[PDB]
Order: structure tokens, then C-alpha cells, then sequence
């Protein structure tokens, strides 16, 4: 086509729908890590995990308020993708790499999974 | 803007 | 910080949810512009547009499933706003730019407003 | 990846 495209706009959707986050505006589930509760936007979810994806298309489960992930999976874990998943910012430490590539790994979280081999292949 |  | 960021996250996740929106999957608002419809993510919209944020943030509207915009509005101009919001690609031309213009000034979209007044101005 |  002819169009015109705004660099900055992806990140800027990106950006208001963390601010929604923050107010809890329009979260519609809550998905339950253990002992902690981390409301969210289903679509959010979707589009940065194959977990959140084949969970919400499925004709059931997509009308679920509360989602319950594995009990081996871990809260901060869990934590640190969401607050990727509506930032692109990810805190990768030596502490919580082996968490975070777990939880990523049972989320489908493709490109996530390879920094974390990459990061720990380079420690060993 | 830019010409994608 | 300490954070590491994927560049991509942002687009990607845009890409997504407008692949969400083309399958019609999660949609929760139907737009109606005189005879047409569209339907959306009631996030995206907020995320995009300073009216759709004071709409979905209404404590009445929030729970509205149909919205209609102002008579004067053209349905052509929505559908290119509709997907610049989706996409970050505007198909701005001759013969849309005025009622592009005047649907983003509506909508509260201050870069796309910006564009078309650079584009205007140009031509005149 | 970038450092920010
Ligand atoms: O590593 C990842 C991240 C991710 C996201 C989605 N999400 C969607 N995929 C598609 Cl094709 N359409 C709409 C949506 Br929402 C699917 C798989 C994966 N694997
Ligand atoms: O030209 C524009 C585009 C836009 C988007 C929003 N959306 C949000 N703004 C804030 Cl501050 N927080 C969350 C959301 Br969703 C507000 C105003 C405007 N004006
Ligand atoms: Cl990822
Ligand atoms: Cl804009």
C-alpha cells in the first residue's frame, strides 16, 4: 500500500495498556499463582503467550474470570513476565533466571526462553 | 512518520 | 533498572491483537458510524484515542456494548482510524485526508490530527 | 535484546 506509518505508536499502545493495568481498568481475570493473585487483560495475555492463547480460544475456558496456573510455578516468576509482557522490559538476574525461563517455558513465551539459555550458557 |  | 528489553515485544503484541480483531476473537464494543458497524477491543480503543478513554472510563459507558459516534462522523474515515489503531500504518490520500482529519480530531488522536495538518499545508 |  501507500501508507504513512507512526514509529512510536506500538510502544505507545503498549504504554496506556500498563497504565489500565496499574488502575486495574477493564482487567477482566485474575490469574492465580499459588498463594498470589495477579489481575490482568485476557487479550494482553494472548498476544505475548501460547499458554494465554490456547487458553482463551478454547470455547470453555474463555469466559473464566479466574485462571489457576500449575503449583510448581513460581509467583515471581510469574511476576517479572507479566510486568514484560506489557513493557518489552524483562529483570534477568542471576537469583531468579532459572524461575523466569520455567515460567516462561510453560507460557510459551518463545523469544523470553532464548535470552535465558543464552544468559545461562554464558555463566557456565 | 515514515514511509514503511 | 537492571532490565533487559526485546525491541520487537511492542509490535509484536500489536501484530497480535490485530490478528485477535481480524478473527473477531475477544471483541467486546461494536462502533456503529451511521449505516456501519465495527466491532473492537474496548482496550485498544483507550489505548489509542483520548474520547474512547473517557468512555470506557465512564462508570455507565464502561459497560455499554454498542457505541455510536456523531452523525457527522464518516464510516470511511473510522475504518482507516480503526485500523491505524491496529497497525500503526495510515492510509492517508487526497480525496480521505479532510474526513481522516476530522474523524482523528473527534477521536482525540493528536499525532494523526499532527500528520494531516503537516499534509494539508503542504498542498495548499 | 538491548540494554534500554
Ligand atoms: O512465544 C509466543 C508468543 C505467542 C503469542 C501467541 N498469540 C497469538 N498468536 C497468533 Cl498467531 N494470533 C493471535 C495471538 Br493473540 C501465540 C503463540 C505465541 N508464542
Ligand atoms: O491522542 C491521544 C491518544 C490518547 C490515548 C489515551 N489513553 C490513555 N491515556 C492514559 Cl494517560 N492512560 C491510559 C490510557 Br488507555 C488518552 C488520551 C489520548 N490522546
Ligand atoms: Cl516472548
Ligand atoms: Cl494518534
Amino acid at each position: 500500500d501507500s501508507c504513512i506509518q507512526f514509529t512510536r505508536h506500538a510502544s505507545d499502545v503498549l504504554l496506556n495498556l500498563n497504565r489500565l493495568r496499574s488502575r486495574d481498568i477493564l482487567t477482566d481475570v485474575v490469574i492465580v499463582v499459588s498463594r498470589e493473585q495477579f489481575r490482568a487483560h485476557k487479550t494482553v495475555l494472548m498476544a505475548c503467550s501460547g499458554l494465554f492463547y490456547s487458553i482463551f480460544t478454547d470455547q470453555l475456558k474463555c469466559n473464566l474470570s479466574v485462571i489457576n496456573l500449575d503449583p510448581e510455578i513460581n509467583p515471581e516468576g510469574f511476576c517479572i513476565l507479566l510486568d514484560f509482557m506489557y513493557t518489552s522490559r524483562l529483570n534477568l538476574r542471576e537469583g531468579n533466571i532459572m524461575a523466569v525461563m520455567a515460567t516462561a517455558m510453560y507460557l510459551q513465551m518463545e523469544h523470553v526462553v532464548d535470552t535465558c539459555r543464552k544468559f545461562i550458557k554464558a555463566s557456565e | 512518520w515514515v514511509i514503511p
